[PDB]
């Protein structure tokens, strides 16, 4: 097994939005700095910005406001990739789950981003053994 | 070839295997130009190379030379002293 | 080759199997670039010298007018005059509008052009130039227009010249009109091309009942068949219309939309 | 039918009804002359007449299958007009190059639609609109 | 061979096929180290002589720039004047993407990577090692 | 050589190998590099080795040796004092 | 016969052809058991049977005589009075 | 010929073909009507014309030839003066 989970670095995202809105970094706006922190990596996400921007040359505040109160909604285009919006994907992975689980899924949305959390506060929330929680979560 | 001719051939088959020589006809094939230098060695090495084997690949390859191959045939063989079997030829082109 | 030189073949095609010792034919043609050696090795591998020269004319009747004439050459070359003869008013003139254009082009792949039209240069050149681009890849080629506009004319007289047909594409052109229609008539129209595309039947004669393996057997057909070939599609309404004919092949299509290229991976213009 | 010297194209006789017409159109292809130098294809005839759909798709097969004696492609029946269209257009350019096919008494625009690729006609009728559809050029 | 060289000799095939007495010719290029034993076996059992030029050209047409050299000048060596002239501009210097990738991986194998993409190294080359 | 001279060769097969002196002729086609020796040796030996059949295999041999082979094998039998037959050659070549 | 004999004798092609002499030769091949007696009447019928012709198909047939194949053959052409032919193979087996 | 003969033909295939005197032989073969003029040529050229190698195929042959070839072959070899290879034949078919 080879593990791709990992996400792109600044530089990167960087050239991504160099080569959509046709330009040089030094010609870059401002905000193309802000906005990529807020993207967080995932090529999706960061060629969606740079397919949009390609249309509206300017929109760029409008989305770097709209990227931050964390809607992606809003976000919508065709292309090669299967699905209009990164909202769908999640979407799709979630469904797949067994009637029995989905319930215990939706509990975990209790985390703050960035938080890592022992494996006991669970086995407070659903009350039973640790091991009994460890294998649910593997 | 037409038709008759070359069932002319197929008739004196027996005939023309038993009797023809060949080793000194083909000068008179080229001469009347009934068959390229190359067909000639390839007749000259039919089956086992014997006088009948090539004679016998000659007049079959013979069907394909031309409208004129029989009679151009025959004048080969009246050039090579081959009278006799000219002769049985001409005599069927006619009867 | 020419209408004229093809209906001479086909005349005489019986007189030409029975006579034809092709050994001392393909190699004349061989030596001047007419016949390949895999065709030559597939005559190789008939049995009998009339099922050899048999072979070798049905691969001539699907040459070029210089084809022909090697053909002609080389009988007359060897010896057969009389075959010759037969074949010598059905010799094709060798070496705008000429003999390439109306040979090539009556596949089907073009609608004539109307009685009356002028002459619009400006377009049909910047069509040529951005077409010109590719060199050949995949690549796809839009033209999109006003309602009504005279858009589909253009587009068959685009590929109208002779000098852009022959040095980019001499695989051949076709052509394919769409227009607005469902799943099942998009079906239709694929095993319709697919038939179209194999005239010897290289292939068995079934027909395909899912879109996905006629997708598969044009892909492997484009690019066996007819390497560097344009297939232009007419009047393309709908995205998954345009999912189906996607795989490595140019696309030179016309419509009214800018949109539709959307789900095609590869270059655009 | 001379000025063709080969194209595709179209050569319409209309008249009154009951004229003497049909025979005339029979005895225009009658010359030797004509014939021999400016169609050495052959010379091919079809009676249409009044139709719907169904029928023409069966005259249709029944022309395709008439075209080709040797069966140079499978025996099989094509089940849309489009297709026969087709195989009407690849025989007739490949198999049979230079040879004026013939329809006889057409009645509509939508049945001549079907006809059409890339060949020379020469139609009798009554009608002179049905040209309306095709391509190319008329007389 | 270089494809120059190559096609020098498929070129003027049938001029070379026509004249060569290969016995003349496959005595150099064993000596040069260019021809085997077995491929010259497989010469010899041709018939008529133009059948043994055919085959031998059929072999050499496979081999490298140094062959073709070998040939040339065993022509030369052998009075083969006006068959060395045809091919004297064809000797060949002696002593990513690409055709394949297009080549093989145009069977429906691969969709064809975005307009737009960065590189990514690191990751590749270890899908590549496992 | 081409094919008129090749054409010339087999046009007068007959005299040549009625006519050709071979046994002086060896040491003139070397000295225009004709034939190399062994090529020589091989020809010695055709067939049953008579005048005739070396003078054949000479001439068919002939064929291949250049572009200027024929009236090279003039002036080496014009060197060999083979004048008659030299002149029924040329006096072909130029018809 | 190792690739290294078998290439040296391919090396050796020319000068063993034209220098070879056979007709002394054969006892020794005998003596060492390199050929059976019928295998020399065929080398001796080899081609056109001149000495060229024998000896190629010689120093043909030699490669499957055996792993000593080659110094068995130098030893025989020691052995008749082959010294220089015997020392081109030797200085060329030890370079 | 019954397979007795045919088997007896095959075990002594090596002392036939090493011992049989063809040239002398093909008078007899005719005068007993073993073999045709024609196959008779053909024998002579089997593989490389050597005497073992029509001495083979002549013994080959011999199995389709009739009910008595055999004997009639063993009477061609007395008549030819090849007693010694007539008597190994015949003290076989007896053993
Ligand atoms: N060069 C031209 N000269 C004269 N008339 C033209 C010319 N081109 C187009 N027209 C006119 C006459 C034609 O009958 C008509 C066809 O236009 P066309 O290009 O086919 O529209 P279109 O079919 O491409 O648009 P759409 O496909 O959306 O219907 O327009
Ligand atoms: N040359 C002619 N000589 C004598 N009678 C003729 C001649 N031509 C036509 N007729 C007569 C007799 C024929 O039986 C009859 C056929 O005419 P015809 O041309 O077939 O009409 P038509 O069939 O063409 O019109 P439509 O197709 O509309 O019915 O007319």
């Amino acid at each position: 097994v080879v593990p791709v989970e990992s996400s792109l670095g600044k530089e990167k995202g960087l050239e991504i939005l160099s080569l959509f809105v046709n330009m040089k970094k030094a010609d870059l706006p401002e905000q193309a700095h802000s906005i990529i922190k807020e993207c967080k990596g995932s090529p999706l996400v960061v060629s969606l910005i740079g397919a949009l921007l390609r249309d509206f040359p300017n929109r760029w505040e409008y989305y770097l406001k709209q990227l931050q109160n964390k809607q992606f909604k809003r976000i919508r285009k065709s292309s090669s990739y299967d699905y209009e919006a990164l909202d769908e994907a999640m979407s799709i992975s979630v469904e797949m789950l067994r009637e029995d689980i989905k319930d215990y899924y939706t509990d975990l949305s209790i985390l703050q981003k960035d938080v890592k959390v022992p494996t006991k506060v669970l086995c407070i929330l659903w009350d039973m053994e640790t091991e009994e929680v460890e294998d649910i979560l593997q | 070839m037409d038709e008759a001719d070359r069932r002319l051939l197929r008739r004196c088959r027996l005939r023309l295997v038993e009797e023809l020589q060949v080793d000194q006809l083909w000068d008179a094939l080229l001469s009347r130009e009934l068959f390229r230098p190359h067909m000639i060695e390839d007749i000259q090495r039919a089956g086992s190379g014997s006088r009948r084997d090539q004679a016998r690949q000659l007049i079959i390859d013979l069907e394909t030379r031309g409208s004129q191959a029989l009679p151009l045939f025959i004048s080969c063989l009246e050039d090579t002293g081959q009278d006799m079997l000219a002769s049985f030829l001409r005599t069927n082109r006619q009867a | 080759m020419d209408a004229k030189a093809r209906n001479c073949l086909l005349q005489h095609r019986e007189a030409l199997e029975k006579d034809i010792k092709t050994s001392y034919i393909m190699d004349h043609m061989i030596s001047d670039g007419f016949l390949t050696i895999s065709e030559e090795e597939k005559v190789r591998n008939e049995p009998t010298q009339q099922q050899r020269a048999a072979m070798l004319i049905k691969m001539i009747l699907k040459k070029d007018n210089d084809s022909y004439v090697s053909f002609y050459n080389a009988l007359l070359h060897e010896g057969y005059k009389d075959l010759a003869a037969l074949l010598h008013d059905g010799i094709p003139v060798v070496s705008g509008i000429t003999s390439y254009v109306r040979t090539v082009l009556c596949e089907g792949g073009v609608p004539q052009r109307p009685v009356v039209f002028v002459t619009r240069k400006k377009l049909v050149n910047a069509i040529q130039q951005k077409l010109s681009k590719l060199k050949g890849e995949p690549g796809w080629v839009t033209i999109h227009g006003m309602a009504g506009c005279g858009k589909s004319v253009l587009a068959a007289e685009a590929v109208r010249d002779h000098s852009l047909l022959e040095g980019c594409f001499p695989g051949g052109v076709h052509w394919v009109s769409v227009g607005k229609q469902d799943k099942s008539g998009l079906l239709m129209k694929l095993q319709n091309l697919c038939t179209r595309l194999d005239q010897d039947e290289s292939f068995s004669q079934r027909l395909p009942l899912n879109i996905e393996e006629a997708k598969d057997r044009l892909r492997i057909l484009m690019l066996r068949k007819h390497p560097r070939s344009l297939l232009i599609l007419d009047d393309v309404w709908d995205s998954w219309v345009l999912k189906a004919f996607d795989s490595q092949c140019q696309i030179l299509l016309t419509t009214r939309d800018k949109s539709v290229t959307d789900s095609v991976m590869g270059p655009k213009y």
